């Protein structure tokens, strides 16, 4: 106002959305082969499989506790809301 | 962290006041559309591949590794036996050849 200048950013606030929405299809769609090539479409409930491959754990545990799994996922992101909202 | 792809190695060069990486990557080019499922089922018991997703061309399922696209046929050395049919969800049924059964009969 006196010689300050705030300059805008060259992103706008729905530009960055759109960049973190394009990211978040393309793991839940495709996993990592997105980002090493092109998008590899694979199944959610076979992506998971591979990711506890990775850490020394194999494949049948996934397919026999898929509900238990997708269960305790979904309670997890949803403790994010409480968790934000009441510790500010 | 090596650039875009599959990392395999890189080369240094000698730049002014810098370094120059010349990042060798492993990129595919094409691709194809395939019918998958988590596990076969071949006499009632639920059987996962060691390495590698079943696959399938429309008349039979094969088994193949992620990055390349190398159907083989499915065995019981490629695939380990456990839990059952019934809790594993979107199971299909497939006859598992056994290696070691042409060679008992000969
Ligand atoms: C392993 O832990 C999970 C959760 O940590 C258990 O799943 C819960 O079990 C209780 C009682 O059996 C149920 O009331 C809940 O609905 C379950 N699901 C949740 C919290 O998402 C599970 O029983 C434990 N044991 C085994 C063998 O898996
Ligand atoms: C899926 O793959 C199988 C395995 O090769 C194919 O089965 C054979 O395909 C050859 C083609 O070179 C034929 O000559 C054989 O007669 C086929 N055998 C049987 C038992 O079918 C199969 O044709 C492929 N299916 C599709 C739709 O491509
Ligand atoms: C794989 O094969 C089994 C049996 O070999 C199928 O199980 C049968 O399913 C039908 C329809 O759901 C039932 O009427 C029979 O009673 C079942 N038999 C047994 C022994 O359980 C199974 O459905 C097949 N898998 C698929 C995907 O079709
Ligand atoms: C796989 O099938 C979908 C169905 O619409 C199609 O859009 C896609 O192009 C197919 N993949 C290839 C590589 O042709
Ligand atoms: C895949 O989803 C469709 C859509 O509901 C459903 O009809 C089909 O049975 C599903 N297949 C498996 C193997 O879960």
């Amino acid at each position: 106002f006196n010689g300050l200048t705030v300059l805008p950013p060259l992103l706008t606030d729905e530009m960055i959305a759109q960049y973190t929405s394009a990211l978040l299809a393309g793991t839940i769609t495709s996993g990592w082969t997105f980002g090493a090539g092109a998008a590899l479409q694979i199944p959610f409930a076979m992506q998971m499989a591979y990711r506890f491959n990775g850490i020394g754990v194999t494949q049948n545990v996934l397919y026999e506790n898929q509900k238990l799994i997708a269960n305790q996922f979904n309670s997890a992101i949803g403790k994010i809301q409480d968790s934000l909202s009441s510790t500010a | 962290f090596c650039g875009k792809g599959y990392h395999l190695m890189s080369f240094p060069q000698s730049a002014p006041h810098g370094v120059v990486f010349l990042h060798v990557t492993y990129v595919p080019a094409q691709e194809k559309n395939f019918t998958t499922a988590p596990a076969i089922c071949h006499d009632g018991k639920a059987h996962f591949p060691r390495e590698g997703v079943f696959v399938s061309n429309g008349t039979h399922w094969f088994v193949t590794q992620r990055n390349f696209y190398e159907p083989q046929i499915i065995t019981t050395d490629n695939t380990f036996v456990s839990g059952n049919c019934d809790v594993v969800i979107g199971i299909v049924n497939n006859t598992v050849y056994d290696p070691l059964q042409p060679e008992l009969d000969s």
